[PDB]
């Protein structure tokens, strides 16, 4: 199954949760190929990638390389296709490119017919470009990463979400009167809303720094557990 | 509301508003108070 | 002067502050006015607009209409210029709309000329649209949002700021090691940070489901104590033009 | 970096950073920062 990861707005935690469901999925003994469609190239650097390191899938494409060269293996299970470093120029001129990326469509359905991975995920940007919807066109199934707050509950009152998409509650805390309030609304109100959530965990903010998935840098880690209820999920649910 | 088309392998992506259902607020108490506090979660829900 | 506020990365913060410093701002004398640059438009939301109320300097361009009809008063000294709701298929289509909107430069910078507000404030959005570059141009300083995270600090290597930039510490709250490190680091590396920060704080989660800024909202909360010595530092260091 | 009808321009770099010279034991806790501070 392709399974895309959107955040309805930047910061929510996309790429964190789709590198730790990535491990999650392989814990349970699937097959995962993980690739990033951000431009910010993040992804890569919570599999030990060095920062240094500027291969990727988008920057080959656009170099005229063979992208299929930018994967890494990160276990047996799990494979990585960084997105690749952009120059500033490049990074400050994304009209110039990101109609020319098409060819990882075609590159990815060829992949999903030849049924190489159990799982491929996508952590999808919060933009609208023509590669952004391209890559969500392959995805089975989708997840829309939010956090409980008034930014998110307006969001999800005017933005479109890729149909059939379920929303998954991240940075769940204490403390907060007015996200308890927002939340209680949701549970009556959201048809969408996952039933399981992940609360903010100093695991979630130390596994970047460390440069791994949060379930392999604190297998015990209370927010690794609520990952795998989420893999165990989408195992039920998402696999056709 | 809106469809996008990948005519380069074949394929198209809907776009919806997210399915909200407000229809039952009314019955639960904790539910009354948090709207009367919010008047942006009042808002939305009176629609 | 013109200031322009955006985030290093989505979600930091930076609709909430725009607002909570305009009101600052207006409380300390001048006249505000508060510009959305974000097709999301949710900075007029801050200033209790009805959510069904579409119009906005962008809406009203895209509609064949005169951008300056879209303004709203807040309060003598605070105007407000929403960006106005963009359709499902607008939003899907930036490169439609994004290219179509660079009349609004000459509209502020006669605006600006005028000199009817001593602040223009303009809530950018986290892209690199040719509209979000054009209204960057005619900004007499910024300011760079960000939170004390990992995210937060791999961008500060990678990413372009806009020449001149301060940077500006949003969510801050000690406790946590890792957020605290960087923290430490930053203070002993990072050459344009500001001297005061805006500590997570209850009253800017709360003021939006309240529809005001901050200092209104909670005059007397840290955070909005914080916003308004970010109003001060504004007065004395970014009133000069470019 | 990069630089960007009206007489209006606008220059992009990376952020000033100086890691020129306590955050010893934050560099050996995670090597993210580490990374970027050689
Ligand atoms: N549940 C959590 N608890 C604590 N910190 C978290 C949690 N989820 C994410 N973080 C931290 O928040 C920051 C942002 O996370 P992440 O990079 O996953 O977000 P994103 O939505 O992918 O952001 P972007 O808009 O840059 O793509 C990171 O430093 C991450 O370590
Ligand atoms: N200092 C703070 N303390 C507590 N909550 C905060 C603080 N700053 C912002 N928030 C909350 O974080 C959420 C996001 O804030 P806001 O909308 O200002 O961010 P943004 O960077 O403009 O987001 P977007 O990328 O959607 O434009 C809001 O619900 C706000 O109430
Ligand atoms: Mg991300
Ligand atoms: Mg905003």
């Amino acid at each position: 199954a392709v399974l895309g990861l959107q955040g309805v707005r930047g910061g929510v935690g996309t790429t964190t949760i789709t590198a730790a469901l990535a491990w999650s999925l392989q814990m349970l003994g699937e097959n995962v190929l993980v690739v990033d469609a951000c431009p910010d190239n993040l992804l890569r650097l919570s599999f030990n990638v060095d920062f240094t390191h500027r291969q990727g899938w988008a920057r080959a494409m656009l170099d005229g390389q063979d992208w299929r060269d930018a994967g890494l293996r990160y276990t047996s299970q799990l494979d990585l296709l960084p997105f690749g470093q952009l120059s500033i120029e490049e990074q400050e001129n994304p009209q110039h490119w990101q109609t020319r990326l098409s060819d990882i469509c075609s590159g990815l359905q060829q992949l999903k017919a030849s049924g190489r991975y159990q799982w491929i995920l996508i952590d999808l940007p919060r933009d609208a470009s023509q590669i952004t919807h391209q890559l969500l066109s392959l995805c089975d199934h989708s997840l829309a990463i939010v956090n409980v707050d008034a930014n998110c509950h307006i969001r999800l009152h005017q933005q479109a979400l890729p149909d059939g998409a379920h929303i998954l509650i991240n940075n769940f805390r204490i403390g907060s009167q007015v996200q308890d309030d927002i939340y209680q609304l949701w549970l009556q109100s959201q048809r969408r809303l996952l039933p399981m959530l992940i609360h903010r965990d100093e695991a979630m903010a130390e596994c970047l720094a460390a440069k791994q998935p949060v379930g392999e840098y604190r297998s015990d880690a209370l927010a690794a557990e609520e990952i795998l209820t989420l893999a165990n999920w989408c195992l039920l649910n998402y696999s056709g | 509301g809106y469809i996008f088309q990948n005519d380069i392998v074949a394929l198209k992506q809907a776009f919806s508003l997210p399915d909200i259902d407000y229809a039952d607020i009314s019955q639960r108490e904790q539910l009354a108070a948090a709207l009367k506090r919010w008047p942006l979660l009042a808002e939305f829900a009176q629609q």
